[PDB]
């Protein structure tokens, strides 16, 4: 009757299942046919209810603390890993469901938790498995995995940044985004990309190097949410902001932006009630207005100067800085008029 | 400019 008996049972249960799978793997010996060494199936060990209950508990701060004392993150991650590796990208509903519940618990356990983020990223096999799930037929599973990667890419340490890059999570998520149908999924995928696009220049270059990614991201700037939400424009515009430092020095990529009416839409964003949107737009305009006569002229002609002037005295530091910087670029480069 | 971020969160659908 130990106080955390339920939690201990759940964690021991998924751990024992991983042992069972390891035992199967290691029993592949001559004469060990499928009848002597059957491949374990998670239904045989009540795994989906186990992770379901673990997911529910992980929403509570106190339960998370107990879960962390019992090594819950590692246990849940190893479970997710073994099922992904054993059964691959299956459409089996039981497998999809347990992978979703496990990833939800991992998202909860990584929220604001320095140690857990670093631990999960250090589990390379698990990280590779997470990234592979982005190609699942299940967009709901994609959504969950992107949620995990989102948390791992916030305040990532040096090892974690390197790992996230080495498992190819940036290109995987960008390619995933091009294929998503559901808003819920896109939201989570873009949130993760938003954080990852900030890690280093190489990550920005990887996003830009995905065929169709830039046009797609400019597309998100005018997304029409079926819910009453601005999340897609915020995160899409956020990625564009981060990546625009590289685009600024790339003529071909500027041209893709022009083809998709990027500057004009960014100006419309300056009128947004969302500070995040205005702020992202200011940053993007700052980069795009830099050292480019063509886009400078375009912005003048669109009346960007008076719009930016309206923002320089903003209480919001990013907005005030970005607007002033972009305005400076335009003011220093007045067309013949 | 400084890069911006989405931050992190508890799971939401």
């Amino acid at each position: 009757h130990h106080h955390h008996h339920h939690m201990l049972h759940l964690l021991e249960q998924i751990r024992a299942y991983c042992e069972t799978c390891w035992e199967w793997q290691e029993a592949h010996e001559p004469g060990m046919d499928q009848d002597k060494n059957p491949m374990p199936a998670p239904v045989e060990h009540q795994i989906c209810p186990a992770v379901c209950v673990l997911m529910k508990l992980s929403f509570d701060e106190e339960h998370r603390h107990a879960m962390n004392e019992l090594g819950g993150l590692q246990a849940i991650a190893e479970l997710l890993q073994v099922d992904c590796e054993m059964y691959g990208l299956t459409n089996d509903h039981y497998s999809i469901t347990l992978r979703r519940y496990a990833g939800m618990a991992l998202t909860n356990l990584t929220f604001g938790d320095v140690a857990n983020k670093a631990t999960l990223c250090s589990m390379k096999g698990c990280m590779r498995a997470l990234v592979a799930q982005l190609k699942s037929e299940s967009e709901d599973l994609q959504q969950v995995i992107a949620s995990v990667l989102r948390n791992l890419s916030w305040r990532a340490d040096v090892n974690s940044k390197k790992t996230l890059r080495e498992v190819g999570s940036v290109k995987a998520l960008m390619e995933c985004a091009l294929e998503v149908k559901k808003e819920s999924t896109l939201k989570s995928v873009l949130s993760a990309l938003w954080n990852l696009s900030a890690h280093c220049t190489e990550n920005k270059a990887d996003i830009c190097a995905v065929d169709g990614a830039l046009a797609f991201l400019v597309g998100t700037l005018t997304y029409r949410s079926q819910t009453n939400t601005l999340a897609i424009i915020e995160s899409g515009g956020g990625i564009l902001r981060n990546v625009s430092s590289l685009i600024a020095t790339n003529e071909d990529h500027r041209q893709i932006l022009r083809e998709n009416n990027c500057l004009q839409t960014l100006l419309q964003h300056l009128k947004s009630h969302s500070l995040t949107i205005v702020s992202n737009a200011c940053g993007t305009l700052w980069n795009l207005s830099a050292r480019n006569p063509k886009d400078q002229e375009a912005l003048w002609d669109m009346g960007a100067v008076s719009m930016l002037k309206n923002l320089i005295h903003s209480k919001h530091k990013m907005i005030a800085m970005g607007s002033a910087a972009a305005l400076r670029n335009l003011m220093a480069n007045r067309p013949a008029k | 400019p400084r890069d911006s971020y989405s931050g992190d969160a508890l799971y939401e659908f």
